[PDB]
RNA sequence: CGCGGCACAUCCACCUUGUGGUGGGUGUGGGUAGGGGAGCGUCCCUCAUUCAGCGAAGCCACCGGGUGACCGGUGGUGGA
RNA sequence: AUGCCGUGGUGUAAAGCGUGGCAGUGAGACGGCGGGGGAUAAGCUCCGUACGUCGAAAGGGAAACAGCCCAGAUCGCCGGC
RNA sequence: GGGUGGUGAUGGCGUGCCUUUUGAAGAAUGAGCCUGCGAGUCAGGGACAUGUCGCAAGGUUAACCCGUGUGGGGUA
């Protein structure tokens, strides 16, 4: 899970704007 | 046109850096930066620029006791299970020297040219450094004023 | 005058079977894509006078 | 009215063909092959037209700034002053004086340290 | 698995409601809400429709009121 | 002495008898042209003023109308059948310049 | 005078054809289909 | 009295209602400005666009 | 944004004021399926004209040219 | 609250509408917001959204990184913001 | 010193082509290479729409006939 959670955690970064696809 | 330095255009001094109580990461920045050229105006990305770089008294760099015990040097052999470990102090004990050339080498491009401009660093434990047949001028870290 | 797949000489056999010969499947010796085959939109006799009005 | 295609046909590939001269393997010895690299060199000769004036760009800013701090100034700041001294000199020039004329350059650094607001730092 | 599509239809969509608002300029004969019911009421120079419709008996401009209670729907000329 | 001189939204550090190549002038061969400048240097001298330099200009001569390197544009993106070939030619002048 | 080669069609008269499936600069693979079903390949009938 | 309207933002990805007011108040690209009397469909205009455009009362 | 080249649409003013040209504005010119428009190159025929054993075609090299398909010049080879 | 219908002003060239010729498409994806199904799981699935982007969008940022952020590439420049 | 032409130390950038896909550099398909060949064509007084030309309240012939022809007749 861990391979998931940090694809979904990179989002949390000034350029991305909290948003991220999938 | 844009100069581009020629052959023989490159003139190369000495320093000498005294990493006494400099912080590791500061001293390593200067090197890198002084042993590249990106000091002077006739720099070019694709040319060895930058001058001679002396570090001495390496064992006393500025390292903080939280990094002497848990900053860890990784190396792996390549063999299965080949990881080695060693601490940033004991790498003090051993071989300080390693220590900055490690962080100017990390802190030089990755590519053909930084192999040629490292072949200008020295650095040593002691006081003392083998290259007074030159006359390599003292450097010290500064800061510009904004 | 040309030659379609149907008028030239042979071409009658599936030249080899459809599967497992590893080449392309072909159907007729005589397709337009090999040499020797027959003329695909080629010319055909024509007649090309044209009907322009008397006064014309 | 049959054609024959190769009158017609070898004009790009000769044209392709000398086009990429000097590219190693198949590049330079087939057509197909070197037609493939030929999008690719002329895509990336179009990227990097619009990419040098970035790149001279970069360049002169670096060595404006390693000049400007043997003046004791950073780029930050020289670029400051020019402008509020009004010295629309572009950076290609710049730099290029820095190279050339370095105490042209220490003239530009103090008029530049002159129109600097005494407390860069205190809001205007 | 359970069958349970016990419950998989519906109806058409009847398209109701109300297709003129007020104030706006409607010939005769238009109908102005279509709906189940008199959820509003023919006012003056409407009629109402025998699946209650609502159309106009003359042109005009719709209006909307209130006629003691029950809301309605009527046609100034 | 040189300048640092203005033409075709572009500038360039000049000496007299330089050799300069920049953006097309609707001036034919061999009359002057009045650019100006946006630094002077006379050696020590800078003076380095907007209204100083107003007042000086840079004077060339055009010896004449050239035509730039032709680039050759083929667009394309992968997988979509999109090509675009253009070429192009930029037309440029040279200026001699005697002034400052 | 008027010769055999003073003789010329009137202007829009001759419309050029358009060749289909000649490369991508024009109406190319595909030639105008764009599909990859029944009509890629043939007519579907008016009365379908 | 007199608005000056300097689009500042692109319209790339923008709603239907904020390209339409930009083009409304004629404005085409960024660092476009367009001068327009200050009456309410004027500023209710520059409302709905007020994060694309600056706005100043400029003569 | 600046400077220069091109193109499309549209508008305004002169020229046989619509076949339309010229100048100047204004806007526009990422693009798959796809639509529309305009062209390059090959071959054959006709008409006119012009080259060709003092050397055509084809091919090769080099130097040039056009916004693109592509084109020209020169030389070599060659032989209609 | 929005959204929707009408209407009067203002603004906005490449709006709209009718009628013909020729289409392609009718496998969508992710992201935001509102919901269903699911275990208020899924890079899940099914809808809504004059919402976006990708699709069919290059450039810059996000290490790399269709779908996120910025921004829509007519060509050239060794200019500037 | 300058400019051609060859080469290219070194620095940056940079994920083949096609097909097909929501999405491929893709570890999806096809292609070893080159040369040659290989795919919206033709017929019909067909149908619709258009561009253009002739004649115009008319227009036009079909078979056929006569002509060395592409021309002239030919009203069904
Ligand atoms: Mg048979
Ligand atoms: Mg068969
Ligand atoms: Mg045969
Ligand atoms: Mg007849
Ligand atoms: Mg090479
Ligand atoms: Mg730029
Ligand atoms: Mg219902
Ligand atoms: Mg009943
Ligand atoms: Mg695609
Ligand atoms: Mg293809
Ligand atoms: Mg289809
Ligand atoms: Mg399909
Ligand atoms: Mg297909
Ligand atoms: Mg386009
Ligand atoms: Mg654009
Ligand atoms: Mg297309
Ligand atoms: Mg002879
Ligand atoms: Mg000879
Ligand atoms: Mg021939
Ligand atoms: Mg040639
Ligand atoms: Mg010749
Ligand atoms: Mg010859
Ligand atoms: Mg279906
Ligand atoms: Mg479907
Ligand atoms: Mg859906
Ligand atoms: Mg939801
Ligand atoms: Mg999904
Ligand atoms: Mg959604
Ligand atoms: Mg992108
Ligand atoms: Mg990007
Ligand atoms: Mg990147
Ligand atoms: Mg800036
Ligand atoms: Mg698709
Ligand atoms: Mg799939
Ligand atoms: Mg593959
Ligand atoms: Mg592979
Ligand atoms: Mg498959
Ligand atoms: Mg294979």
């Amino acid at each position: 899970a861990k391979r998931g959670r940090k694809k979904r955690d990179r989002k949390y970064s000034k350029a991305n704007h909290g948003k991220r696809p999938n | 046109p844009t100069y581009a330095p020629k052959a023989g255009d490159t003139t190369r001094s000495w320093y000498v850096i005294d990493a006494t109580d400099v912080v590791l990461g500061r001293l390593a920045v200067a090197a890198a930066n002084l042993l590249r050229g990106k000091h002077k105006p006739t720099f070019a990305p694709n040319v060895d620029g930058g001058d001679f770089v002396i570090v001495i008294n390496a064992d006393k760099v500025a390292i903080s006791g939280d990094k002497l015990q848990h900053k860890m040097v990784y190396r792996h052999s390549g063999y299965p299970g080949g990881l080695h470990k060693r601490t940033i102090g004991e790498l003090m004990q051993r071989h300080p020297d390693r220590v900055v050339e490690k962080a100017i080498l990390g802190m030089l491009p990755k590519n053909r040219l930084s192999r040629q401009i490292q072949r200008k660093l020295r650095v040593y434990a002691g006081p003392e450094h083998p290259h007074s047949a030159q006359q390599p001028v003292p450097y010290e870290l500064k800061q510009v004023a904004q | 005058s040309t030659k379609t797949r149907g008028e030239v000489s042979g071409g009658g056999r599936k030249p080899y079977r459809q599967k497992g010969t590893g080449r392309a499947r072909q159907g007729s010796t005589r397709a337009p894509q090999f040499t020797g085959g027959g003329v695909v939109h080629g010319p055909k006799p024509r007649d090309y006078s044209q009907r322009t009005p008397k006064k014309m | 009215a049959r054609v024959k295609r190769a009158v017609n046909a070898h004009k790009k590939r000769r044209s392709i063909l000398k086009a990429s001269r000097g590219y190693r393997g198949q590049r330079s010895r087939l057509y197909r092959k070197a037609k493939e690299q030929q999008l690719h060199s002329l895509n990336y000769a179009y990227r990097d037209r619009r990419a040098r004036k970035g790149e001279f760009r970069k360049l002169w800013i670096a060595r404006i700034n390693a000049a400007a701090r043997l003046n004791d100034i950073t780029y930050n700041r020289l670029i400051q002053g020019l402008k509020a001294a009004g010295v629309e000199v572009d950076r290609k020039n710049l730099a290029d004086i820095a190279i050339s004329d370095p105490a042209a350059f220490t003239a530009l650094v103090d008029v530049a340290r002159a129109a600097l607001p005494e407390d860069v730092n205190a809001p205007s | 698995g359970a069958s349970s599509s016990r419950n998989g239809r519906d109806s058409a969509a009847q398209r109701l409601g109300v297709k003129r608002y007020g104030g706006q300029v409607v010939k005769a004969g238009e109908i102005l809400v279509r709906q189940r019911g008199t959820k509003f009421h023919p006012g003056v120079n409407v009629g109402r429709g025998g699946d209650d419709t609502l159309f106009a008996k003359t042109a005009g401009a719709v209006e909307f009121g209130i006629k003691r209670g029950r809301k309605t729907v009527s046609i100034v000329g | 002495t040189y300048a640092i001189v203005k033409t075709g939204g572009k500038q360039y550090k000049v000496a007299v008898g330089d050799v300069v190549k920049v953006e097309k002038l609707e001036s034919e061969q061999g009359e002057k042209v009045s650019l100006p400048v946006a630094l002077v240097v006379d050696g020590a001298t800078v003076t380095t003023d907007a209204k100083a330099l107003a007042k000086v200009a840079v004077t060339g001569e055009v010896l004449g109308h050239t035509k730039g390197p032709k680039i050759r544009i083929h667009k394309f993106k992968n997988k979509t059948g999109y090509h675009k070939r253009q070429g192009h030619r930029q037309q440029l002048t040279v200026l001699k310049v005697t002034g400052i | 005078t008027l010769k055999l080669h003073d003789l010329r069609p009137a202007r829009g008269s001759k419309t050029a054809r358009t060749r289909v499936g000649r490369g991508d600069g024009s109406k190319g693979k595909t030639a105008g289909r764009g599909t990859k079903g029944t009509r890629a390949r043939k007519q579907v009938p008016v009365t379908f | 009295s007199q608005l000056k309207i300097t689009q500042v933002r692109s319209t790339i990805g923008a709603r239907w209602k904020q390209r339409e007011s930009l083009r409304t108040l004629g404005l085409r690209r960024i660092r476009h400005s367009v001068i327009r009397e200050d009456n309410a469909a004027t500023r209710g205009l520059i409302a709905v666009v007020r994060h694309l455009v600056e706005v100043e009362p400029a003569q």
